[PDB]
């Protein structure tokens, strides 16, 4: 985007990542790197050590911190003091974090300059309108009886892998695919993501996925008519531009993280067909009732409610029974899944050898 | 051609010496994804 | 065929007919009528022996009026044989013709200039030529006669005194006879010609024989970096007509498309209404017309082989 939007010559541009570490040989240029590549001090490659020496020796003029909400971390704040620069700009859609270090930003980088409303832009057509919904999936008795006895660590997987969520997801997938919507399914839990992907025959992406494979997944999900839904994870939570993405679903969430809630919602706010008359994007949040998942769900939406977005509770999805096949529809399969999920937890002597 | 040019006559040829000669993570989707590498 | 191609063909024909024999004309006219021509096909066409064809091809190749191309051909049911093809490389032929014409004219002009000079002297015995300056230093002591050095014999005045007019007449004749070549060369210089290759010439081929043994195809070897001297050179439209039924059908289809579009952008049923009380989700005129027509008719009367293939 930097090159596309401005007239920056390619020769004056340098990318500092793990793959290529070359820097522009021109007198003045831009260095685009990451916090991992700027805050590390113990281990550095030879080329990366030369790059770090270059950065320290030269007196920079401007620093641009994308997603600055991470600068007040234990050591990421050290880069502000070590790196030399006459001007610091931070860019972030949320200026809040769980700990009290958010206030440290005042003496770390300075005060906040400007903020923009969400509903104002939505009604002015600058951004899309979303019909945020919260689905209440009742846990079945077979799994709930184990929920009561199981400890805190196991009930997390237990109430995330309930069959009702699978069945609702299948019905919604079929309905929205008939409606021709591009669907993203987020899931922090890698095991749950893999189970859903293998059950539904759809791809999954998480930390182990390589860059080439994930790019292929994205390209095909974008331009291939056959594919309309994908199962992303925490990797694609923020700082990714998906003009085609329109529908967002959450089956597994990273606890009460309010910032991640908004960052995940941000993926579908730039839908390509976000200006056609009568369009309304969809954001589903599946939660099990009578569980601490409701506690965390109500705790992770207090920022969206403050902005102005309102979640609609969906007790039932009409026409769910008419779908031909539903995952985990039989009590026999329910029992088998119950047991499975519970069981989840001298050069001449060289020839000798 | 060089002699023809030296004598002031346009040569309709050139010296041939000047002719420059000139761990995939998910696999249940294998065989499904077309390579939309460019747009 | 381009007009420049016609001009160059005429120039080649004139040069061959004027400065070569008859068999040369036959061979080059055959190779001009056809594209690259195999040796066997040329022999069959002209009904001449190999020994007779030899001198003609050799002289034309030396004068660069004909180019050669040797390649290995593999018949499906016979031993492969290296076949020789003959064609015309127009740039090289034109350059050779131009250079030869210039050289001939220059030779005659230089001969005229030399003849305009004094005669000289000759020795009848040793048959040695002596210029005027060289003879002036060999005269006898009596200053009466020029004496040879080896023979010590009187010298005899050389010939060519009277040819002064003959050489000029020869030049005058030659220019008039060679006039056409100059005009053709002027037009050729005005235009630009592309160098010919075996493959390029094959594009204009007229088959010599029904079942010529030579395979007139150019199949270069794959990844052959070998270079030989002088072997390189520089939609569908569909129209649809509409009728009244098609018009009504088209408007109906457009209405259906609009309905589908509005449905696509419409909000879901669950989002439309608040679904709290629902159970939780989980597992005759024809005769009239006839009589009308009959009555109006009455009124009017009252008033009055398997392989790969690609679909394309
Ligand atoms: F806030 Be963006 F999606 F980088
Ligand atoms: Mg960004
Ligand atoms: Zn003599």
């Amino acid at each position: 985007q930097f090159l596309q939007w401005c007239t920056l010559q390619p020769e004056n541009c340098a990318v500092f990542t793990s793959d290529n570490k070359e820097m522009f040989q021109t007198e003045s240029g831009l260095v685009v790197s990451t916090y991992s590549m700027v805050a590390n001090t113990r281990n550095r490659s030879h080329d990366s050590q030369k790059v770090m020496d270059f950065l320290t020796g030269r007196e920079w003029g401007f620093i641009i911190l994308d997603e600055v909400h991470v600068v007040p971390a234990a050591m990421f704040r050290r880069v502000v003091s070590t790196i030399a620069a006459h001007a610091k700009l931070g860019l972030t859609a949320t200026l809040v974090r769980e700990d009290d270090k958010i206030g440290d930003l005042n003496f770390l980088i300075g005060p906040k300059l400007y903020e923009a409303n969400w509903m104002e832009l939505s009604q002015k057509g600058h951004i899309a309108n979303v019909q945020c919904a919260e689905v209440w999936c009742p846990m079945t008795a077979e799994f709930y009886q184990e929920y009561l006895r199981e400890t805190a660590r196991k009930r997390m997987l237990l109430y995330i892998m309930n069959p009702t969520k699978f069945q609702a997801c299948q019905f919604l997938i079929q309905y929205h695919e008939r409606r021709g919507d591009k669907i993203i399914v987020f899931s922090d839990n890698v095991y749950a993501l893999q189970e859903y992907a293998l059950k539904m025959g759809k791809p999954f992406i998480y930390g182990s996925t390589p860059q080439q494979e994930r790019m292929n997944i994205l390209q095909n999900f974008q331009y291939n008519d056959q594919i309309n839904t994908i199962f992303l994870s925490k990797v694609g939570d923020t700082s990714i531009d998906l003009p085609e993405a329109t529908c967002l679903i959450q089956i597994s969430s990273h606890y009460g993280s309010r910032r991640q809630e908004a960052q995940r919602l941000g993926r579908i706010l730039r839908a390509k067909r976000r200006n056609d008359e009568g369009f309304n994007a969809f954001f589903y949040s599946l939660v099990s009732k009578d569980t601490q998942e409701m506690y965390y769900s109500t705790k992770r939406q207090a920022f969206l409610v403050d902005q102005g977005y309102a979640f609609k509770v969906i007790t039932h999805l009409h026409g769910m029974e008419n779908i031909p096949n539903l995952a985990y529809a039989s009590p026999r399969e329910r029992r088998e899944l119950l047991q499975e999920v519970l069981l989840k937890n001298h050069p001449l002597i060289r020839k000798m050898y | 051609p060089r002699k023809l040019q030296d004598l002031g006559l346009k040569p309709a040829s050139v010296d041939p010496a000047t002719i420059k000669r000139q761990k995939i993570t998910n696999t249940h989707m294998t065989g499904i994804l077309k390579d939309y590498s460019h747009r | 065929d381009r007009p420049i191609d016609d001009i160059v063909k005429n120039l080649l024909k004139f040069v061959v007919r004027g400065f070569y024999g008859g068999s040369f004309v036959l061979v080059l006219d055959a190779i001009l009528f056809h594209s690259v021509l195999a040796e066997d096909d040329l022999k069959q066409l002209l009904s001449i022996n190999k020994t007779e064809l030899g001198p003609l091809i050799a002289r034309l190749r030396s004068d660069r009026l004909i180019s050669i191309h040797k390649q290995r051909e593999y018949p499906p049911n016979s031993k492969s044989v290296e076949r020789v093809y003959y064609y015309v490389k127009y740039p090289h032929a034109i350059d050779a013709i131009k250079w030869k014409v210039h050289q001939v004219v220059q030779r005659l002009k230089d001969d005229l200039d030399k003849n305009s000079e004094p005669n000289g002297y000759m020795c009848p015995i040793c048959l040695t030529k002596y210029t005027q300056l060289e003879a002036v230093q060999l005269l006898n002591f009596d200053r009466t006669e020029f004496l040879c050095s080896l023979c010590d014999e009187p010298l005899v005045e050389d010939d060519s005194g009277k040819k002064n007019k003959e050489k000029q007449d020869k030049l005058n004749r030659l220019m008039d006879q060679i006039q056409p070549i100059i005009d053709s060369l002027k037009k050729i210089d005005d235009s630009r010609i592309e160098e010919n290759t075996f493959e390029i010439a094959l594009a204009r081929l007229i088959p010599p024989q029904n079942q010529s043994h030579a395979a007139y195809t150019y199949n270069p070897k794959k990844g052959s970096t070998m270079f030989r001297p002088g072997d390189s050179a520089p939609a569908t439209l569909h129209i649809n007509i509409t009728t009244a039924s098609d018009e009504v059908a088209q408007r109906e289809l457009q209405e259906r498309q609009a309905e589908e579009k509005r449905k696509q952008n419409a909000v879901p049923e669950w989002h439309k209404q608040s679904t709290i009380g629902k159970t939780a989700l989980g597992r005759e005129e024809r005769e009239n017309e006839k009589t009308l027509n009959d009555y109006y008719a009455a009124l009017a009367k009252k008033q009055a082989l398997e392989d790969e293939f690609e679909d394309v």
